[PDB]
């Protein structure tokens, strides 16, 4: 998150990296977990209250 | 249901055994439109993690 030592050493514009950078945010990393997300409950109570 | 204007004749066999040739005007006045309900539901089932 050293954006200003990225922008000297890119030379590239001030604050209209931005978009860019947003643009490399919204790009799906992980791509493979999207294939099947089904996660189980798993939960056991010893004690309760109520 | 609806009163419908029926007419008794055989018509080029689309009322062959027990099919009903039905005019584009009962369509069109949204005759027999019927209108349908479901239910959809999720839960959120708290997990260990």
């Amino acid at each position: 998150h050293d954006f200003r030592t990225l922008m000297r050493v890119t030379r590239l514009k001030e604050e209209v990296l931005k978009e860019a950078v947003n643009l490399i945010q919204s790009l799906d990393p992980r791509p493979g977990q999207s294939i099947q997300t089904s996660e189980p409950e798993y939960v056991i109570p010893d004690v309760l209250v109520r | 249901g609806q009163n419908m204007r029926v007419a008794f004749m055989p018509w080029n066999g689309y009322n062959f055994e027990d099919s009903i040739l039905v005019s584009e005007r009962v369509v069109q006045e949204d005759r027999f439109t019927t209108i349908h309900i479901q239910e959809l539901a999720c839960v959120s089932r708290d997990t260990k993690l």
